[PDB]
């Protein structure tokens, strides 16, 4: 398994990915304290939380031969960074929520699921930690919106339309790079829809929302 | 609470099955949106024992497709079972029956060294194959059938396709060693398994499939077949009895004609109505009353409060399970399905 060559090509941008994605899930979660005031100090915690995991997957590309494209990661978030940016410059909280807690928190365990089985020994320790953080991170939004659920139903459903849809773009733009190191997409979808069902089901939707909404733009 | 895993024939029941109950994007796609569709809790189930014990139970959609093996797809079948089973632990279910192909995954492709799904280890006496139960209902079909058709199966030969599968050598067994079968055809692909099978019983000849139909006055469908064949009648004796207990049907066609008989095998009927709409998509002659003998093992073990693996692996079924099982399949209200007539 030579992880030189197109190895670090393809490991350039999705090393990439998931430091811009750890980064903007600290910054997702430090705004979402500004949004939810009895609850800010938790939500530091989770941002905290997210800050080391960044600084983790910095060292896998530094293990490797690795420098990221941050350009390129920034590119593949702002679809999800404009929509987190406009729903919370219009206090839409239960927007934010679902992009960050719900939406991309599943894409971390799907991809970190799919990562760790053929990453390198380096690699594979350190996404086995941060994975059981993603876990709780996505119980956060869980108990918020389910303890809000009548209150929110509507408009998660609004934002699960707006924002799914892009889980399936990033997820077949970065589909070639991600085979290379050793991920199935298919592998990815299937991990992604079951994060993704059982928090729906969590917050408090059926089985019959669940099938609607988790295969929405799909 | 009991659990039922199953899965669909083919991608066109999928299709059917989820263009029913709403669910018009499930209905569409192609094999790929099954290759990663998760697993879901699709109906909940109530059963009420002639006992009068009241249990409870959900189905559960693996999204495992026959198709997947015959396109080679064989790390997309193994995740389906797996990904169901964790589904199962996770919400709680104490005994759930692995159907029809998710069994044979689950041995195939030694799933019993992947139990370590996600999160989750999974708890190997949480599930049973039920296939103690069906094997049973299978021999009891074939008792049933011969007396009602006037033949006397002490006299008859009785070919058993998959004989040495897990339910193919539990039926050879018991139909040997409780009801006296006159000869034994045993029919299976992999040579040193029937040899092995031939030497436990102490009797039965070995035929490939193509030879032991025309023997035969009694074939038991009990094989491993992803898509199912076909049978011309003209192959056959006369009268010809196929117990076809496939799922998906080893029978790709309607067999009929004069002195040939087909019956559903390892299909029970209970006294009493069940609400739910999954039998309707399985395609019972009463969908209300009849069920799958497997899923009907979970329903039993539940009823019993024996929370164990009580079908597990391969060519491990004995006669006493049988009987015990059997036992409380009449006890509870089940009966095999019987030929139908006129
Ligand atoms: N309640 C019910 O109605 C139940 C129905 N079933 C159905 O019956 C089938 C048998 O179940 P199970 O015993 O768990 O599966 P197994 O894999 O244990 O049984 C299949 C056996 O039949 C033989 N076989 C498979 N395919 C062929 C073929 N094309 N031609 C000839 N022989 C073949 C194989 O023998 P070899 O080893 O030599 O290849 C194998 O040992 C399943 O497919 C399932 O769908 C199962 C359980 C319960
Ligand atoms: C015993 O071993 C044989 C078990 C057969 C496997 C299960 C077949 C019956 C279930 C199908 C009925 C309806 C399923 C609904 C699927 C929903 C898809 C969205
Ligand atoms: C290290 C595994 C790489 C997997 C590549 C799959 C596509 C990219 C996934 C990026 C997900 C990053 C999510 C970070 C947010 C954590 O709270
Ligand atoms: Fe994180
Ligand atoms: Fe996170």
């Amino acid at each position: 398994d030579f992880q030189s060559e197109s190895y670090k090509d393809a490991y350039s941008r999705i090393n990439a990915i998931v430091i811009e994605g750890e980064q903007e899930a600290f910054d997702n979660y430090n705004r979402l304290a500004e949004m939810l005031p009895d609850q800010r100090d938790e939500l530091h915690k989770l941002a905290k939380m997210e800050q080391r995991h960044m600084k983790g997957f910095m060292a896998c590309g530094k293990n490797l031969s690795v420098t990221p494209d941050m350009g390129f990661a920034q590119k593949f978030f702002e679809r999800l960074h404009e929509n987190f940016k406009a729903a919370a410059a219009e206090g839409k909280v239960v927007t934010c929520l679902l992009i960050q807690s719900l939406i991309i928190e599943c894409f971390a365990i799907a991809a970190y699921n799919i990562y760790i089985p053929v990453a390198d020994a380096f690699a594979r320790k350190i996404t086995e930690g941060v994975v059981r953080d993603e876990y709780l991170h996505r119980n956060f939004g869980e108990e918020w919106l389910k303890a809000n659920f009548d209150a929110s139903k509507a408009e998660l459903e609004e934002a699960n339309r707006q924002n799914l849809p892009l889980v399936w773009l990033m997820l077949n733009e970065v589909a070639d790079d991600a085979r290379e190191l050793g991920m199935e997409r298919e592998s990815l979808v299937e991990d992604f829809m079951i994060a993704y069902g059982e928090a729906l089901e969590n917050i408090g939707f059926t089985t019959r929302e669940i099938m609607r909404m988790s295969a929405y733009g799909l | 609470m009991f659990g039922l895993i199953g899965h669909l024939t083919s991608l066109e029941q999928a299709r059917d099955v989820s263009r029913r109950m709403g669910y018009d994007e499930y209905a569409d796609q192609g094999l790929e949106f099954w290759s990663s569709a998760p697993p879901q809790i699709v109906d909940e189930i109530t059963v009420t024992s002639a006992t009068g014990k009241v249990i409870h139970g959900r189905y559960i959609e693996s999204c495992f497709l026959p198709e997947m093996l015959a396109a080679r797809r064989f790390k997309t079948a193994t995740r389906k079972v797996l990904n169901a089973m964790s589904h199962a632990q996770k919400h709680g279910i104490d005994i759930s029956a692995l159907g029809g192909f998710t069994s044979i995954i689950f041995e195939n492709f030694d799933l019993a060294s992947l139990r370590q799904v996600r999160d989750t280890t999974l708890e190997f006496e949480r599930f049973t194959t039920g296939n103690t139960h069906t094997a049973y209902v299978i021999c009891r079909q074939v008792e049933a059938a011969a007396k009602t058709l006037g033949i006397d199966i002490t006299q008859a030969t009785v070919a058993v396709v998959g004989a040495t599968g897990d339910i193919g050598s539990a039926v050879c067994r018991w139909l040997d060693l409780k009801l006296g079968v006159g000869d034994l055809i045993l029919t299976a692909r992999n040579q040193e398994r029937l040899d092995n099978l031939q030497a436990e019983l102490g009797r039965g000849k070995i035929l490939p499939l193509e030879a032991a139909l025309p023997e035969a006055d009694f074939i038991v469908w009990v094989a491993s077949m992803p898509q199912g064949v076909v049978i011309d009648p003209a192959t056959l004796k006369q009268p010809c009895v196929l117990i076809d207990g496939g799922y998906p049907k080893n029978l790709g066609s309607k067999v009929q004609g004069e002195g040939i008989y087909v019956l559903n095998g390892g299909v029970v009927e209970h006294c009493f109505d069940i609400d739910w709409q999954i039998m309707s998509a399985a395609e019972m002659a009463r969908p209300e009353r009849q069920m799958f003998a497997c899923f009907a093992e979970a329903m039993l073990l539940e009823f019993e409060g024996w929370h164990t693996n009580f079908s597990w692996g391969r060519n491990q079924i004995t006669i006493e399970k049988m009987e015990a099982i059997g036992e409380a399949s009449v006890r509870h209200g089940f009966q095999p399905l019987a030929l139908a007539i006129e």
